[PDB]
């Protein structure tokens, strides 16, 4: 046979789904192990009959077990499911939103303290500022980036994103598309100012004495026109 | 900017308080403080804020963090808050706000994001402090992947392995015993402490065992339990800084509690299974939790109280103790009195640890579990604590983390290294998802690394597909185990070079400061009363007051998560 | 005497000129010469060539084998040939004909047969180089008995298990984290090599890590790849001859792909996943392939190009990177383009190495079998390549086995130790059964000894009952172990006693010879050509000529071979 | 899935005990593993049904095989049984004294002086 020690995982998840199957035949609502086990044993089963796609399997999955075929705040605790099967094609993932439909029921709920929005950035003053995208392909600029040492593509008055970056939300991206024009909020960096890095534009404090040593700097290397 | 709450907790965790529901059970934790400056957060990913020269430093730091958990809930008895935890040299380096104070405000000094910093995503998560099981029968070493795989990174009590004596009693006997015990260990990722024999009338044969290597001894009726047994090991373990834990003398043989509780003399003692099922006098065992010299746990199969308990143990008692079909019941009178007392002496802060009993009256992957179903129970009977301030469960809460983390932590001499989530204390946490808080952990860290988590298909492209079940991570491995595990010790065996002697390679740490903890030395249990049993109705009393608890008939973190 | 060409192929498997079919595959490996003297081949077993004074010499040598692998046929870049293997103090002593002088013809005579010789029939078995995957990710100490279950002894990557770092990236961070792995390292079977972080714009942070034992520096974008780190890392690598991996900027933040290949200014540099789904500069990463300097690798998600490949992609994407619901696409036009590109450029020899990127976005257990279903697709649509000399896919094949064994050693700095079936070099061979080549082997040796292979009933009368599964060897075992396994370090680290100061059991090795490697050094796979991509139709073109091939239906090594 | 390692155990015993109920279904009697694995797997199903005490189960199991469904000698090697299952109320231990209907066949018997 030459059992692999991910074929030998396999057969326990497989067993686990004919055991779950057994138990939704005789009535009962399935727990949190018994319906991932059901729906990885359908969608194993479907892969090894070889007639249905990745993108056929993902939709057809999707509250493949209803409400009152599980029990309460199942549907919730498995928002997404994934099982790696053989497909005449080789071992594919297959990737389930909301495998189980969810009810009212939720293990692990967060009740807000307030409906209120949260003041990000608070009492930094906010830059407007007006950019385009010039180049042929789209980008995206993160949230702690130095607004400054941004692509090349993009155009704007650099003397003014000058030690600031976006006031957006902490790990998220501004995407500005090929030929795209946007209105960017700037707020100045915290801390101590130290930018090291990126493009090495600065590499050092951005206060007035570095500013004129930097735009020359991005001048010389393609970042002001 | 203005972030709507909904995107913010999605992206971030709870902050300020949000109330997390603990499980599936009615117990609500609420963000008491958060540590963060709103804008400033740590996300980790593409285009994200940990990444060179930004929320990672190129400024080099002499704090600079191996780890950083970035957004954690910490759930401890320090308190419900939300913060970024960062790790160096296999200890929590600092609590607060992590990052680039090149690039960031409000950044904690010695939380220092750097080159050499590894990520770790806590939003959304709750942290705890890895679990003390201070009842370990060492009868298979399979019960450390259960444990771990439950929250529980240290394990303190006895054994030689499947043998009568282990089976019976958490004791590894004599030198040669104990020094073969502590050199098998050397093969596991749980944090171990032995206890020798404590039943002898004779010094010698007692000095022997904390010189070799026991973190104190275990006083069990097996070997006969006597005033005179009593005595003598607590004045051995006075001189040489070492826990004591007792399993009384059931049958009144010797004398009666009262007759016990004179030999103690007011010494410090750990009182296993105090409600009595698991042993000891009957039927006023329980009656010992009132005094403040009883530093007193509980065994699992009792807690919580439900409708099959007394049914299961009129005949787990047979097994265990290999008793005559001829015996029936005595048990089936004095048991649900002192089950049901034992579930609100919790709830009051009377009842002070959770153990196991594991394999010999108790479970070794449920000390966790059944706690929690425990606070769910009583909240669900008795309502929210009058202690509460705010709606939120906080105080019951850290009244029940404590049972299994610090408490016991206390108790053996180890609360200087381990127990909480504090400042200079060894890096063993475990991660929570909150929907399967206190019942199925995420990831176990010891020492600062990576030792036990759950794991999908080891072949498949991402580490989420199925089967997703618990596996042995890196930190658990090789001579990296040796770096994250450690061999508790006496004083004496420490100093005398133990590790050295018995070519240890495990990290060894004294047990110091055992013999002066008494009730008022614990977190959140320092309930002191007097308990008192009717030896007719069996009914326990507290203060002159009925102490009792209804049975439940369904527990919270059971049916909804486990297939058998 | 004249034998028949059936019986002796049955007696000694196949001779100059036959052909054979590896796996299920349309590929053909030629015999392009046979060393032995027809007559004196050597068979094992009772009555047979292998006996005192007969095969197996009575007359001392210093050059007797410790292991003779008989009547094998040798596929590697060094060409496909019929050939005794002898190996000697766990290296390859010689390759030609193994034997006794004393009473046989053509010995060749440094592969003597003697009293200290064990037998390895490799009769009709194909022996090749083991497997070198230069893209592990270290999350689950489990990814390496699948990696050995699919002919891979090698593994260079990062990681400190499954921490959000490593789900995304190959670096193990700092010199703490360095230390905790190489001695995690220890309990495993296969070499290793670890990756620190090379996104850093400071000296310091950067030298720390190579000193600490790092074989290189991985530059991944979720840590920041900016043309900055790009040129610190690269000076660094460059002062210590190690090698750098690189994950490339795929947001364009600060810049697009040819801002990245002018900060690299024309340094060695290892470009994972190139065909960029793994990540990298949307939508023209791929466009790097062309140029000199750069080392490129595919990962397994993407090889072969099939009609399951993007669906399975634009959500395999999400639970990797962690993205919103509300993302849908992007992917759906810029992905068929460059997935389809990268299986003909393979072919073409623009692409030197197959990788995994195991639980980050690609499969352990799947180098080999995709390296093989790929040329097998490539075979079955472009035809037989036009390089071929007869009715025979031996220069095909040599390109294809090149792509895991001797490019990814080169590429690394171990093309000395390991990397094929050589003379001088460490014995780290795979036997395979041609029915199942590339799919599932039968012996894996390493340090010329056993230490994985498919076993049988372990009660058995034989090795062959029900069920057959890969076990663990005796050369995986004990202090075995410490002598078949490598733990590669830098030349810095290295000769300054790393070994010892973190004490490491396992054999040290330093890599050396990595800042001068470019596509002129590799084997099979030297083509430079200008790649570009249409930014509007997303369609990569080589030399101006659109590259290009056709999604596969059905691929070969799959369906025939695993229950699921 | 998040199976832990006393997860993996049981699913064996169910197998375990699927295995005999398909030989008892074949007419064949049964010997130790498979009895034990039979009744082991009823008082898991029972469990996870969840309308039946652990009372209620340890009376139920008893001579749950007959002399006649088993080999000789198997009732007498096993004179009791344990088995953990998870209730609504959580894992408990059902024990069972006499599961097998004992036979005067005796594997190790003592015969006295
Ligand atoms: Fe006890
Ligand atoms: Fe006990
Ligand atoms: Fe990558
Ligand atoms: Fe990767």
């Amino acid at each position: 046979m030459k059992l692999t020690p991910k074929e030998q995982e396999k057969f326990l998840l497989y067993y686990a789904g004919e055991v779950a199957r057994k138990r939704k035949e005789e009535g009962l609502k399935l727990n949190q192990p018994e319906a991932i086990a059901y729906i990885s044993a359908h969608i194993m089963d479907e892969a090894r009959r070889g007639k249905k796609t990745v993108a056929q399997l993902m939709e057809e999955c999707v509250h493949f077990l209803k409400k009152d075929e599980v029990m309460p705040g199942v549907g919730n605790m498995v928002p997404d499911l994934g099982v790696e099967a053989n497909f005449p094609d080789g071992t594919k993932l297959v990737t389930v939103n909301w495998p189980i439909e969810p009810d009212d029921f939720k293990a692990g709920e967060i009740k807000f303290a307030s409906d209120k929005d949260i003041e990000l950035n608070a009492g930094k003053e906010i830059t407007e500022l007006k950019v385009t995208n010039k180049g042929p392909k789209s980008l995206h600029v993160g949230s702690h980036f130095h607004f400054f040492e941004a692509n090349r593509a993009l155009e704007f008055d650099r003397e003014k994103a000058y030690g600031k970056r976006l006031d957006i939300p902490s790990g998220n991206t501004l995407r500005i598309g090929a030929g795209e024009t946007k209105t960017v909020h700037l707020i100045p960096i915290g801390g101590s100012k130290k930018i090291i890095g990126m493009n090495g534009l600065l590499n050092g404090i951005a206060d007035d004495l570095h500013k004129q040593k930097a735009l020359e700097k991005a001048k010389h290397h393609g970042f002001i026109k | 900017m203005k972030m709507k709450r909904q995107e913010y907790v999605n992206t971030y965790g709870p902050t300020t308080g949000d109330k997390v529901r603990l499980g599936d059970t009615d117990l609500w934790a609420e963000v008491e403080h958060d540590y963060t400056v709103y804008g400033e957060e740590l996300k980790f990913g593409a285009g994200k804020t940990i990444r060179e020269g930004m929320g990672q430093s190129n400024s080099p730091d002499e704090n600079t963090l191996d780890l950083v958990i970035t957004n954690a809930l910490i759930i401890d008895y320090t308190g419900i808050y939300k913060a970024d935890i960062g790790i160096k040299n296999g200890k929590i380096h600092g609590i607060g706000k992590a990052g680039n104070k090149d690039m960031q405000d409000g950044v904690t000094p010695h939380m220092v994001v750097g080159v050499g910093t590894e990520a770790l995503a806590g939003e959304g998560m709750i942290i705890t402090a890895g679990g003390i099981d201070s009842h370990t029968h060492f009868l298979s070493p399979q019960q450390f992947p259960t444990a771990l795989a439950n929250g529980v990174t240290t394990m303190f009590g006895g054994g030689t392995g499947p043998v009568d004596g282990t089976n019976a009693t958490t004791i590894t006997p004599g030198v040669w015993n104990l020094h073969r015990m502590l050199r098998a260990a050397e093969e596991y990722g749980m944090n171990v402490g032995l206890l020798g024999k404590g039943n002898s009338s004779s010094r010698a044969q007692l000095v022997e065992q904390v010189k070799a290597g026991a973190i104190g001894f275990k006083l069990h009726e097996d070997w006969g339990t006597t005033p005179s047994a009593i005595d003598h090991c607590l004045s051995v373990a006075d001189e040489y800084d070492v826990q004591v834990c007792i399993h009384t003398d059931t049958v009144n043989e010797a004398g009666y509690v009262d007759d016990t509780l004179r030999a103690m003399n007011g010494r410090a003692i750990h009182a296993y299974h105090i409600e009595g099922a698991g042993g000891g006098h009957s039927p006023d065992v329980i009656t010992m939790a009132g005094e403040v010299n009883i530093l007193p746990s509980s065994t699992t199969p009792t807690i919580p109280y439900t409708i099959n308990t007394v049914a299961e143990h009129l005949d787990m008692l047979m097994t265990c103790h290999h008793l005559d079909k001829r015996i029936r019941f005595s048990q089936s009178r004095i048991r649900p009195g002192s089950i049901a007392a034992e579930d609100t002496l919790h709830d009051m802060g009377v009842i002070a640890m959770t153990s196991s009993d594991s394999q010999a009256m108790g479970r070794a992957g449920e000390v966790i579990p059944r706690t929690w179903q425990t606070a769910d129970k009583n909240k669900k009977e008795f309502g929210r604590l009058t202690e509460e301030k705010g709606d939120n469960d906080n105080f019951r809460i850290k009244r029940y983390i404590s049972k299994y983390t610090i408490n016991p932590a206390i108790t053996h001499g180890v609360s200087e290294y381990i127990g909480s989530v504090e400042e200079g204390k060894i890096a063993d946490l475990v991660v929570w998802n909150p929907a399967f808080f206190g019942v199925k952990p995420k990831i176990i860290i010891k020492g600062g690394m990576v030792v036990f988590s759950e794991m999908g298909d080891s072949n498949a492209s991402v580490p989420t597909p199925q089967p997703v079940y618990y596996r042995e991570m890196f930190g658990h491995h090789g001579k990296a185990k040796f770096d994250t595990s450690i061999t508790f010790v006496s004083k004496v065996a420490y100093e005398n070079g133990i590790k050295e002697k018995l070519g240890l390679e495990r990290k060894v740490l004294p047990v110091k400061n055992c013999r002066n903890v008494t009730k008022k030395d614990f977190k959140f249990n320092n309930t002191t009363a007097k308990i008192t049993v009717n030896p007719e109705t069996f009914e326990v009393f507290v203060n002159g007051k009925l102490c009792t608890s209804k049975p439940a008939t369904e527990v919270a973190l059971a049916s909804r998560y486990t297939f058998f």
